[PDB]
DNA sequence: CCAAATAATAGTTTTTAGTTTATTGGG
DNA sequence: GCTAATAAACTAAAAACTATTATTATGG
């Protein structure tokens, strides 16, 4: 939840270009910090700078919430220096300025990146201070200090420390840190009920929730640029010759009953309708996985179910999961979120993972939702019987694209084109457009930012492989 | 295929009573409710043959028209209820008589005229016949010949008549007069299992571009759609008439009415107030040309049901402007045994719309023993969740395993596909029909979705009682 | 500069994807 | 002595299904 990050760069002629990569990584990192809605207080320090703010360590920016102005100041006013100064003094100044920040407001985790030794050992390994050392590669005092830090971090972390070095090529070709966007979830305590005798407390979580938006689009006037000068007014004009206002109490919630509209009041509905009172999360029945088909997987929310947050309930749920798994038994659950919830029917099936075993639940449709559309079967339609040459062509096309790692038998097949791990490109496009607007409020038409295509498109070698079967199919037709 | 599915009801008002007539009324009853709640895009009529007070457009004798072909209405049911039950029966014999002459040719002619009077697009001409006799037309052979000729003429026209048995057993085929050209539904029209929506066309047609240029026409059908209540209509508390709403933008006590061009879109991040435009905002959501381009193929092993998205759809082979699309559909669909490597594509309905990656699962031809194709072969348009769709995840002896294995095996369910209905929707329907029709004191239906309490216990036995063998059950 | 026969855009009401609400628990 | 969120129907159009229109090409 809480994070504390500071910037310490070995900027100068030594980066002359890795300096450009470091600059753009810094810009995208601060953009992610701004757009991620984080409560981190960033601070910037400078070393070997003209003027004294007191050891040639001049402090530039204190701690505050990230914003567009800070990024613009970083982009503009921060330029490489031509002075040399001790970086140990810069580290000491950073620790001194972070001491009062820690005292005033407590944090949780510290993370530092880059693109005597006793003091470092004491300060870093004290409570939670940590950093990841990224290299621009793939003077001699700088090299020896770098090596010292290398042994410190591999001794502090171990094998994980050994494999925590990535080149800028691995930060640009592949993605190293680019997915700092996430939404928080609310836990739902509940109690699973089996008939009348059994009632076991459970914890329910929204496993797969549909994409939302943190903010909302605000309409402002082109001159006042504020919602306070906009008054949204909606009125009900009576169906008379002119405009005659009708107030809300004179409005009746009529319903189109066939060819007629019958008056009704929403309060009357509550008076003379009924809903499932309280929470009703109870099993309804059991059947086989064969009967259940993906064609009846309606709804949007995916509800993963764990044990209540006891352990006896946890092992009972695990045993039930195993019992449903080995027999391929699927249970029917009547779901009610709360007292006011709509009565829902769905199916929950066990979730198998090495770390833990979960019970994911999905909703099921009523017969009203299901619809029938009789069609003509094409597998026996002689008027559209496929040609065996077409069969050969499509067979040659099918095996052309093999996104899985079907090369080793001792190792499982792995996707060469992962899909489910790709976020919504629209949110990133919106963020980039907002950044363009902040930087260029006068320049219109933000660029389409084509580099989002590459991870959104199949691998180039896959396309080249596909080029041949598509070519031979095109000649076929 | 827009049009109307007409149906006319005619009953023996001169021979059933010279209860059987009451049963006909009850069977007719609630059919209007079923059509109202199912599909109002249809017309229904009721005409009685044999009466002292005849009424028809051609003014033939013993032909009485109560309701002509029109969409079912609450007033129609309310007025028909005057002739419901025994009191309704005696009212029927009072205000319009009974036991007059019958003329099958004349009633066929007048109902054909009624169908001719229809102005809407037509879909299906159906006639439902109620009579207590299998051969009540043992009269003059001239009338029989005329009736048979008229029946043949209307069948050639497309009018289809269906006659069903009644209180009279009617051994074997029976229908000694109607068997020449015409060859139960008491419960079907009496069970009144009324819950249905409309059916019209399908989803948008997409250009299946295999690589960059070859275009394949497709048709997307949605077999499952979430049910929703009919939209409320704002009425007037004094006259119950619809009120047209009006909304406009005001500039907070200056006088002018702000046009949509006058205002601008905005968002607030931190310190800055980023300003956009409506056209700009809608241009943000545009990514690419809508279409269906194939990403490749991904095996059905890197696809687990724990991750799920908006409900999948069905795509059907369509040939709208490209010839040979159906042939390619046939070629690809039969590749299902070897094509376990599901193909990949990104679904873009239209432009200015965010694209979604969607896998297509080859559906096979599920022909039934009744030689009826359910779920015709196609592709399941399963939506692939994105990275931001997953939230945080929080952190067994075999005897127990066998215990609830026996528990779940003793009590089960066959999982009928159509056996669960939303109680809110059906109870709302009951409320509407109660406050709009007879049974003016409201009634409530019963929902099968509620789990049993003792019937399930009996079918399971008392095993669960001694199956509380977990030490210190987690009950608080 | 009037001189008629024949495609094209667009009057209906249809499904569905951004919309706005009362109940959650943090000085 | 306490705003960490969500079961949101509203005023939602970003399908037009099938029905009059026109400009076109006119012609003798």
């Amino acid at each position: 939840n809480k994070a504390a990050v500071v910037l310490c760069m070995d900027v100068g002629f030594t980066m002359s270009s890795p300096f450009e990569q470091a600059k753009k990584v810094i810009t995208m990192f601060v953009q992610r910090q701004v757009f991620a809605e984080n409560k981190d207080e960033i601070a910037l320090v400078l070393f070997g700078t003209d003027g004294t703010d007191n050891q040639n360590i001049t402090v530039h920016r204190h701690l505050m919430l990230p914003d567009f102005d800070l990024l613009e100041d970083i982009e503009s006013k921060i330029q490489p220096g031509s002075q040399q100064a001790d970086f140990l003094d810069a580290l000491i100044v950073s620790m001194d300025v972070i001491q009062h920040e820690t005292i005033g407001k407590k944090f949780e985790k510290r993370h530092i990146e880059i693109f005597q030794l006793d003091i470092i050992i004491h300060s870093l390994k004290k409570c939670d201070i940590s950093l990841q050392f990224f290299l621009p590669f793939s003077t001699e005092q700088q090299k020896e200090g770098l090596e010292i830090v290398k042994m410190v971090m591999i001794s502090l972390e171990g094998e994980d420390g050994l494999d925590e070095i990535y080149s800028f090529s691995e930060s640009l070709r592949k993605l190293c840190v680019f997915k700092k966007i996430e939404r928080h979830s609310i836990h739902w305590p509940c109690r699973l009920t089996i008939g009348s005798n059994l009632s076991i407390r459970i914890a329910a979580y929204k496993s797969i929730l549909q994409e939302r938006v943190k903010k909302t689009w605000t309409v402002v006037d082109a001159k006042t640029l504020k919602k306070e000068d906009i008054q949204k007014e909606t009125v009900y004009c009576l169906n008379d010759d002119d405009e005659t206002e009708v107030l809300k109490e004179d409005i009746i919630q009529g319903f189109r009953y066939g060819s007629d509209i019958v008056p009704f009041s929403k309060v009357d509905e509550e008076q003379m309708k009924y809903k499932s009172e309280g929470k009703c999360f109870s099993v309804l029945g059991f059947c086989k996985s064969s009967q259940v088909q993906r064609r009846f997987f309606m709804g949007n929310q995916v509800l993963k179910v764990f044990a209540a947050r006891d352990e006896a309930a946890a092992v009972a749920l695990s045993s039930l999961i195993h019992a449903l798994d080995d027999l391929d038994m699927v249970a029917i659950v009547r779901y009610a979120y709360d007292k006011r919830a709509n009565p829902q029917v769905g199916v929950a099936f066990p979730h198998i993972k090495h770390n833990y075993e979960c019970l994911v639940y999905v909703q099921l449709p009523f017969m009203e939702d299901l619809r029938q559309y009789m069609f003509s079967s094409l597998k026996n339609s002689k008027k559209y019987a496929p040609t065996e040459a077409q069969l050969n062509a499509v067979d040659a096309l099918i095996d052309s694209m093999s996104l899985a790692k079907k090369d080793e038998k001792t190792d499982t097949l792995e996707d060469l084109f992962p899909t489910t791990k790709i976020p919504n490109p629209r949110f990133q496009r919106l963020f980039q457009c907002l950044l363009h607007r902040a930087l260029h409020p006068r320049e219109p038409l933000p660029p389409i930012q084509q580099h989002i295509w590459n991870m959104l498109n199949p691998p180039a070698e896959v396309t080249t492989k596909s080029q041949i079967p598509l070519s031979k199919i095109k000649t076929l037709f | 295929y827009s049009g109307r599915d007409s149906l006319i009801f005619l009953v023996d008002a001169s021979k059933a009573m010279f209860t059987p007539f009451d049963m006909s009324i009850q069977c007719i009853q609630s059919v209007y409710i079923s059509k109202i709640i199912s599909s109002d895009r249809d017309l229904l009529a009721v005409v009685f043959y044999g009466t002292e007070k005849d009424k028809n457009s051609v003014n033939f004798k013993n032909i009485y028209v109560l309701q002509e072909l029109d969409n079912p209405g609450a007033k129609r049911i309310l007025e028909l209820d005057q002739f419901k039950g025994q009191q309704g029966q005696k009212r029927f014999q009072d205000m319009m008589g009974h036991g007059s002459d019958y003329s099958l040719s004349e009633v066929l002619w007048v109902c054909a005229n009624l169908f001719s009077d229809v102005q809407f697009k037509m879909s299906h001409k159906r006639i439902m016949l109620f009579t207590n006799e299998d051969n009540p037309h043992g009269n003059d052979s001239a009338k029989a010949s005329r009736a048979r000729t008229k029946a043949g003429d209307l069948r050639d026209t497309g009018i289809f008549l269906d006659l069903m048995h009644l209180k009279k057993p009617g051994g074997f085929d029976i229908s000694l007069f109607y068997r020449d050209i015409i060859s139960s539904k008491l419960e079907d029209l009496l069970r009144k299992v009324r819950a249905k929506e409309t059916r019209k066309r399908a989803l948008s047609r997409l250009k299946l571009k295999l690589n960059k240029d070859i275009v394949i026409s497709v048709g997307i059908y949605n077999l499952v759609q979430k049910a929703l209540k009919p939209p409320p209509i704002k009425l007037y508390r004094e006259t119950n008439e619809p009120v047209k709403t009006k909304t406009r933008t005001f500039n907070t006590s200056t006088g002018g009415l702000l046009l949509p061009s006058d205002t601008k879109r905005s968002q607030i991040y931190g310190s800055r107030q980023i300003i956009l435009e409506k056209e700009e905002t809608e241009e943000l959501k545009r990514f690419d040309d809508p279409g269906l381009m194939l990403m490749g193929f991904k095996p059905l092993v890197l696809l687990k049901k724990h991750h799920y998205l908006r409900p999948s759809l069905f795509v059907y082979p369509e040939e709208s402007l490209v010839i040979g699309s159906s042939t390619l559909f046939s070629a690809l669909l039969i590749k299902c045994l070897e094509k376990e490597v599901a193909a990949l594509c990104r679904y873009t309905p239209r432009r200015n719309i965010p694209p979604y990656f969607v896998a297509l699962v080859p559906q096979e031809e599920e022909l039934d023993d009744q030689k009826i194709q359910v779920t015709p072969p196609g592709f399941q348009l399963v939506f692939l969740p994105f990275a931001d769709d997953k939230r945080k995840m929080p952190f067994a002896t075999p005897e127990q395993v066998g215990k609830m294995k026996a528990i779940v095996e003793k009590l089960r369910f066959t999982y009928r596909s159509d056996s669960f209905e939303n109680p809110v929707l059906q109870q709302h329907f009951r409320n509407l029909e109660a406050l709009a029709l007879d049974l003016m004191e409201p009634e409530q239906a019963v929902d099968l979705t509620l789990p049993k309490v003792e019937a399930m216990n009996k079918r399971l036995g008392s095993l669960v009682d001694e199956f509380k063998e977990l030490v210190y059950p987690p009950d608080y």
